[PDB]
Order: C-alpha cells, then structure tokens, then sequence
RNA sequence: AUUCUAUGAUUAGUGUGAACGAAAAUAGAGCAGCCUAUUAAAAUAAGUAAAAUGGCUUUAAAGCUGUUUGAAUAUUGUGGG
RNA sequence: CUGAAAAUUUCCAGUGUAAAAGGUAAUCGAUAAGAUAUAAUUGAAACACCUUUAUUUUUCUAUCGUAUUAUUAAACCUUAAAUUAAGGAACAAUUGUUAGAAGACAGUUUAUGCGGGGCACAGGCCCCAUAAAGAGUAAAUGGGUGUGUCUAAAA
RNA sequence: CAGUCGCGUAAGCGGGGCAUAGGAUCACAAGAUACAAAAAGGAAAGAUCUUGGAUUUUUGGAAAAGCUACGCUAGGGAUAA
C-alpha cells in the first residue's frame, strides 16, 4: 500500500513467505475461499500458467531460439568451403604455371 | 611540427540536413529564370579517407544525360543532373551515384575502408546544403512539383 | 579518451537568497563548488541548499537547474 | 633464429594446416598436401 | 571549412522566405512571363533587381507557377511583363506549350489560349518597388508573415556583420602594416646593395 | 555445372541439414586425379593449331 | 531446456509433445527442414 | 525463520601442488510467531543500493570494507537475487 | 583536429603572389558612362561569380600548464578561553592512490656428489675399448676438438 | 584396413633422410570438433583433436649468496686429525 501523506510504499502485513503458510494452512481446512487475493493461492498459481504458459527466454511463448554460434553461422562456413573448392581447379593451374618459385599470393 | 594521417572529419551533430525535395525548393528559388540547360546539380561526397591510401578513377553512365569521376582530396564532385530534372528522375540519378561508389569501395582492400560521412547539393549560382536520406518533403502542404 | 575516467564531483544545487553579484541574481538555481557554499554564502545566509523537499514545496522539479552567468550586474 | 616454423593453410578453407621448418632466407612454402575434412589434395600456402 | 561555417553561410542566404516581397499567391493564377534587356540602359535597371531580390521569394511559397525570364541583347526592347492571371475559373486547361528560359530572346511572349486572360505590366526606368507593389495589388495574394525565429535569423546574421566588418579592417590593418614594414625592409636591402 | 552446381543436404545431427565435406570435395571431379594438373589439351592439337596460325 | 523440449517434441521418441507438430515441421526449435527443387 | 546433531561429502569446486571444501535436500532434537511485537519500536527507511580503485572473504557471484563518486518507486513488472 | 569571425597560398614565362578540383557565360555598375570576366596572349595547368576541400597565420572561445599576487573578504594551519586580534596561506598538513628507496628490520635459500671435508670441478644424450666368442656389465677408468644440428630438392 | 596422391611398361614402391646423439606437464598462443552450458535463450570459462614459443642444463623438470674460533641439537668410527 501506498500511503497517502507519504509517497512511500509500505510492505505488506504479510510477507510472501507468510503468505504461504496462510494458503497451505487454510486448504487444509478448506478455508482458502476466504482469504484475500493472493499470487501463491492454488487456483491463481494455476490460471496465470494455463492462461499464459511458459514465458522464459527462447522456450517461452512467442519466444524463438537464438541457437548456439557454431549453429548460426553453419550455413556461411559451408559455403565458404564449397566456394574454395569450386575453385581449387582454377588455383593450382595458375600455381602449376607461375610456379612454385613465383607465387606470390598467400593467405593473411 | 605536427601531422596527422586523416582529412579532418567534423562533427554532424548539430548539422541541418534537408530532404531532397526540400532541397530542391530552394535551390530552384535561386535559380529562376536560368537557362536550365546551362544550369546543372552538383554533389561533393566528403570521405573519411586517409591520405596516403588510393584515389577513385572509374566511371559512371548515369541513367538521364546531364560519366567520369575522381576523388582529389577526400571528396568527389561531379553533376548529377540539369536544372529541369524532376526529382524521380534526379532522385535514381544519385542512388546509382553512391552505389558506383560503394561498389567501387568495397571492390577496394579492406585495409582502410572509405566511409562517406556527408553529402552536398548545389547548383551552378546556388548554396551548399547537407542531404538527408530522406527523400518528401517535411511540409504537408507543398507535393511533388515539375515545372521550368 | 578511455571508456572510465577519474570520478569528479560537479557542485552542489542551491537556490539563491540576496541577489550575489557576479554569480546569479535572486532565486536562480544553478551548481556551485561546495567550497563557496559551505564557507561563505551558507553563513552569511546568501543561499540555500536545493534538497529533494525544497523542490517540492517550491514546486519546481529537478529540470529547473540553470547555470552561473559570470556577467551578471546589480 | 636460423629457421622458423612455418603453417602451411589449406586454401579449401577448411583450417587444416601443416607445419614445416625452413630458413628464413628463402621463398615462402607452397606444396599440394592431403586434407583430412574434405578427403582430398588441395593447394596449401604459408599462413603469412 | 567547418559545418558551423557553411551553415552561417546558408542560413544567411536562406531570406528567401522572408517578408520583403514573398506572398502566397492565389490558385487563379498559371503563369508567368517577362522580358529585359541584358544591361542597365534605356530603364532596365528595374526588373533586374525584381528578379535577384523578389522574385524568388515567390517560387518557395509557389512553386508550381512556372516563372521564365526571356533576356535579350536589345537594350530598347520592351521591359515588359505578362501574368496569365485568368485560369477560367480554375477550369484547369491543358496549356501544354510553353517556353523556357534563354538569353537571346529565343522564348518571347506567347500568344495565351482560350482560358487564359493575361496581364501586362510596364517597367521601364521605375524602381523595382513601384514595380513590386503593382504587382501584388493587382495580383491579390496573402502576404506571408516571419515567425519569431525568423526575426532571430534577421538579428543574429544583422550582429554577426557588425562583428565581421569589425575583423575585416582590423586584421586588414595587420597586412597592410606588414606589406608596409616588407616594404620597408625591401628598401633597406636595396640600399645595402647599393652601397 | 550439373555437378558443381548441385547441393545434397544431410541429416547429420541434432536435426540439423547440411553438405557433408567429404562431398564439397567430389565436386569438382572424382577422386583419383588433381583437377589443374591434368593438360587441357593434348600436345598434338597444339602442333595442328601452330601450323594453322603459321599458314594464315 | 532447448534439448529436453526437442526431445519430447519427437515422433521418432513417442514425446507426449510430439502432437504440437506438422508433418513437416521439424522438432528442433532452430534448425528447418530445407525445401528440394531449383529455385 | 533461527539454533544444535548426522547424512549429503575424501562431492560440486578451488589450488601448480600439498591440501582445502560448500549448498540444495533428507533424518532427528526442538518448534512460535509477529508490529496491538505481552513491553511497549516504523509515519517502510539515500550519501543507502551500486560503480571504479586498494583489501578481506570467496569459485569469477553474493557478502564485509578505506578512498573517490553515486540510483530507482511495486506483478498495470519499480528494486534485489 | 574545441569551435567561431577574418585573412593568407610568390621556382621561369605570364596584365600578375595562379592554393586545388568540379560547374558556369555572363556578373557588377538605379537607369549616363565604364570597371570584372570570357575571348587572345603566357604556361604543364587561366582566372569573375556559386560550391566543397587543402596549407599557414591572428583574435575570441574551449582545454591544460607554470609562476606571481591577494584573502574577518570567517577554507585550513600556528600563537591565543579561541578574538571583527596578529602571521602564514590555497601552500603546509592529513587521508587514499601511485613510483622510487637503507640488511634499518623480517622470512627463507645458499644443494648433492667426491678414496674425509674445504677450494675447484661434475650433472641429459651418442660412438669405441675395457667386456671374459648371446645380451648385459662398474671405477674422479681409457679413447672424441662428440652433441641441442643440417635438409623442400629451385636459373 | 579405410581414405587419395606421386612415380613406374610392369611387378610393385612410398606413413622423410645409410644407421646409432633435440626434455614432459602446467600456463600461454593459433586452428579445428559440436561434447557440456549451474533458472531458461546465448555466452563466458571448460573438454577432445592438431600445432607453435624452453642451457625447465642439478636436462623424470625449486625463482635461491656467505660467516661462525660465541656457536647449538640430533647422529657417524657408515668419515678425517
Ligand atoms: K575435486
Ligand atoms: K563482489
Ligand atoms: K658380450
Ligand atoms: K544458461
Ligand atoms: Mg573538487
Ligand atoms: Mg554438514
Ligand atoms: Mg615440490
Ligand atoms: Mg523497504
Ligand atoms: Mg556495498
Ligand atoms: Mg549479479
Ligand atoms: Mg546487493
Ligand atoms: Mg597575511
Ligand atoms: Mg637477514
Ligand atoms: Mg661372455
Ligand atoms: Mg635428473
Ligand atoms: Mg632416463
Ligand atoms: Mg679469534
Ligand atoms: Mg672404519
């Protein structure tokens, strides 16, 4: 609660620790119809999972895989790899003709 | 004493950019009553190029005839475009312009890749003013409009 | 330059009281080195200090905070 | 300080590589060597 | 060559939308012709000032009308302008004819077309106001009013000339004390050579 | 380019679909020879090929 | 987990979550099935 | 909730090594919750949380701390983990 | 190279102190003349005017840095129940950080081998003999100027 | 054995050199593998494979100078006068 006189918002009689205790003692008794609103009351607990479901990052509704770096970039190394060897032809007859001695491209 | 390898690159922050029909609003005022097929644009690209590296020599063939360009000192200037080109055909006229430019870039080593950091429009008797890739005018009322 | 420098303390808010020439005139709110303030204008009462109160009770926000204008004449 | 090690990369870009030994006072190594990855001799040239 | 440099240097040239001779023209009107000598002479100095002051403040405010200019090397040809201010009761006419601009009179006044109504103006040794006012008076437009920040444009730039002609002699002053003591120098060597 | 321009993406792991490498290398031909070391031409066509720019 | 949804998420396994796929739709939350032809 | 005993545990982990060494959880002993505290206390917490730096502790987090600096306002998703 | 106003860029020739490139053929001259520019000349390159850049130099501003000078005009410090007193003074002093620096002080190492130990010297590996017709085989035993390498195969 | 290259008519030869003299791990650095990822999606820090930089020369691998006649303790005829 918020008091009015000062812009200050006052903890809860009840700590969320102590508001389990109430929900778990009152079902026992069949007596949890009657305590206020509560986030650890059995059927809130239910109805905020059924209606919403899973919400955590990447496996959580609406929510998509980010995939691991080695997944990401997969299809690019590939690629790379198949660009140079469709090329090798072309490479090591410039290199059988200018010669070992005579090469002067070389990776960086 | 001193030296520096960079051309001296100032900050936009507070620069006034206009979109290019905005532009062309102003300059259009200044140019009233030229002859428009003696009065054409003209676009000074400044790059944050260093001074030792290459130069640009290629060409352009431009879609509407106003090519070569060259960078002297990190900038490029060329035409762009008469005086009676209406902005759709100026406006395409300037994309194959910097895409040229790109291509040429990245077609050059990576070693010191040239960034654009600014684009100039002018006329013949008209003032330097800064593009923003934006390309209506900010004014609701005014449209596109083609005349002499 | 470097992503962390030294840390530094830029002044104390404080709404003025007598009009201090050379500083600000009446009622300006502006931040001043904690030196003049703690020694000279507290004492004398010349200033006040800007708590989060003052500004409620004043109605101004923490937006309100301008500059010393070195130029100022009685 | 005579000789150095040298990593002869494969250029099927596939980062396999050999290391040889040769003076410094000679032309970088190019020879047609085997690649694991792709099962087959490729063109490989001096890391630098 | 600083941005804040060429930005000043904009800024200043941008009156053309200001309030000496801009106003929003009304729809009735299509277009607009005018013709004059190249030089000063026989009365011709008027339109010229019309067209580098006024005239295109209209453009920014219309820029749809199409403004031309015909210029000629006849110092006696008639220093005369048209406005095709009829439109037919804004019945849009296809006028697809018309000139462009030029230099040796190659683009004279054409003959206007069923909807169109023109409207002859004078101008020859009368002063670009005189010249201005008819235009305006006769034409019926809306004069555009500034806004604060235009009055700070005016003010800012109006300051800064007094702030520049004030460094202009001055460091005017310093080469010429120099060129003078060069000067002076050149002359003591000159001398030492003689002797 | 039949060949060279195919792409047989396989089911390797974790679901995932790529080209094997062992196959980017039987691209350019089967195994056996270096493709580039292999004479493009044969030394005979050569000689007729000289005779014809000789006689012209 | 990523892993543990993946494999539920499978005919091949008998997941109990297998029947929130499509008969084309793969059980990996990142990868996809490629599509055959030439295009 | 705290406290004591055992298991977890010659474990996770740290350490060049030698060695050091948790927690969750389980079982038992006790069990008690509250602010109107069975002794009389809050108008809900700012130089605080936190950061850089020098140390402690430690697994790099968390916690403690001298120096110089320095926030936000509740699930209608503000703050800490 | 914080930014602003203004200005400056000389090998010979060249109307003359050509900053460079790009664009342009008119621009200025309140109505009468003429000055600029283009042309032509010179040069590798030719000029007004509108643009965007380059070099250098003043003032302003911004940022640092040192010295100097003042301060009940209540920082702090010293004498002083301790003051509108006197003097020093943005120093000194203290805290944190940083670099240097005294065996002044502290902990520890300074080995082992060896015809006793000290001093000296020695320490992995290779070849031959000693070695007694398999292999192995020791000594501060005899032989070695032993050894931590060389080498991509090319005009 | 598999993989794929050279030479050779062929048979076949080739996993360096006529043979016998070049030190690890840790840490660090460069590539690859797709293993695990401390709530979850990533990542970091790890693991496997390949490779480099050492008088670690007391070379199975400590970062290391002396005096004692002021000397002490535990031991030795295993060792001198
Ligand atoms: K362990
Ligand atoms: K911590
Ligand atoms: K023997
Ligand atoms: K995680
Ligand atoms: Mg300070
Ligand atoms: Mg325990
Ligand atoms: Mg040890
Ligand atoms: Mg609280
Ligand atoms: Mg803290
Ligand atoms: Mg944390
Ligand atoms: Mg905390
Ligand atoms: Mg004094
Ligand atoms: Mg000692
Ligand atoms: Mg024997
Ligand atoms: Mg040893
Ligand atoms: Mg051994
Ligand atoms: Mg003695
Ligand atoms: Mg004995």
């Amino acid at each position: 609660t918020k008091h009015p006189i000062t812009g200050k918002w006052h903890n809860p009689k009840y700590s969320l620790r102590r508001q389990a205790e109430l929900v778990k003692l009152a079902q026992e008794h069949g007596v949890e119809e009657l305590l206020p609103f509560t986030r650890k009351l059995n059927e809130e607990k239910l109805r905020k999972r059924v209606e919403l479901g899973l919400r955590v990052k990447g496996t959580g509704v609406g929510e998509k895989v980010k995939g691991h770096k080695h997944e990401r970039t997969l299809v690019a190394k590939m690629e790379k790899r198949r660009e140079a060897m469709l090329a090798m032809p072309d490479l090591i007859r410039e290199w059988k003709k200018v010669g070992k001695r005579n090469w002067t491209k070389f990776p960086k | 004493k001193k030296q520096y390898k960079f051309f001296k690159s100032w900050d936009l922050t507070g620069q006034q950019q206009f979109s290019l029909c905005d532009a062309m609003r102003y300059l259009r005022a200044v140019e009233v009553g030229q002859p428009p097929l003696s009065v054409k644009y003209e676009v000074h690209v400044k790059l944050r190029t260093k001074k030792n590296g290459p130069v640009v020599r290629d060409r352009v063939r431009l879609p509407t005839p106003v090519d070569e360009y060259r960078e002297r000192n990190g900038v490029v200037r060329m035409a762009v475009g008469q005086l009676g080109f209406t902005p759709k055909q100026l406006a395409e006229n300037i994309r194959v312009f910097m895409a040229k430019i790109k291509s040429d870039i990245g077609k050059l080593d990576d070693t010191t890749p040239k960034m654009v950091e600014e684009v100039v429009l002018s006329t013949t008797h008209g003032p330097g003013m800064s593009l923003n890739a934006e390309f209506a005018p900010t004014d609701d009322k005014i449209k596109p409009e083609d005349l002499e | 330059a470097s992503h962390r420098m030294r840390l530094q303390d830029q002044g104390v808010v404080v709404r003025l009281l007598e009009d201090i020439p050379k500083f600000g005139r009446k009622h300006a709110i502006f931040r001043i080195e904690r030196g003049r303030m703690r020694n000279e204008w507290f004492p004398k009462n010349k200033a006040e200090y800007m708590t989060p109160a003052r500004f409620q009770e004043l109605g101004l926000t923490r937006d309100a905070i301008g500059e010393v204008d070195r130029s100022f004449v009685i | 300080s005579r000789i150095i090690n040298v990593r002869l990369i494969s250029m099927a870009m596939t980062g396999y590589f050999y290391t040889f030994t040769r003076p410094r006072t000679s032309l970088p190594m190019s020879m047609l060597k085997y690649d694991p990855i792709v099962r087959r001799k490729v063109l490989f040239l001096e890391q630098k | 060559v600083g941005v804040i440099r060429r930005l000043n240097v904009v800024r200043e040239l941008l009156n053309i939308r200001a309030g000496p001779g801009a106003a929003l023209l009304p729809k009735e009107v299509t277009k607009v012709h005018m013709q004059f000598a190249h030089r000063i002479e026989e009365g011709h100095m008027g339109p010229r000032k019309f067209w580098r002051e006024n005239l295109p403040k209209l453009k920014y405010w219309n820029p749809a009308v199409p403004m031309v200019i015909n210029r000629t090397t006849d110092q006696k040809g008639p220093a005369v302008m048209t406005i095709y201010f009829r439109d037919d009761k804004d019945a849009k006419p296809s006028s697809t004819p018309f000139p462009t601009s030029s230099a040796d009179g190659s683009s004279p006044a054409p003959k206007p077309a069923q909807g169109e109504r023109i409207v002859t103006i004078d101008m020859k040794n009368r002063n670009s106001s005189v010249i201005l006012k008819e235009f305006l008076d006769k034409t019926g437009a809306v004069a555009v009013q500034p806004t604060a920040k235009d009055e700070e444009e005016f003010r800012e730039f109006e300051d800064l000339h007094r702030r520049s002609e004030i460094d202009r002699e001055r460091i005017r002053k310093m080469n010429d004390a120099k060129k003078r003591e060069k000067a002076m120098l050149a002359k003591a060597m000159s001398d030492a050579q003689s002797i | 380019l039949a060949r060279r321009g195919t792409r047989v993406l396989r089911l390797m792991n974790n679901y995932s679909y790529r080209e094997t490498n062992w196959e980017i290398g039987r691209l350019i031909g089967d195994p056996g020879s270096v493709p580039g070391t292999e004479k493009v031409g044969s030394r005979k066509a050569k000689f007729r090929a000289r005779r014809r720019r000789r006689n012209t | 987990s990523r892993w543990d949804i993946e494999y539920y998420r499978d005919p091949a396994h008998r997941g109990y979550l297998s029947h929130q796929l499509a008969p084309g739709e793969s059980p990996s939350l990142y990868f996809k099935v490629p599509t055959g032809g030439e295009k």
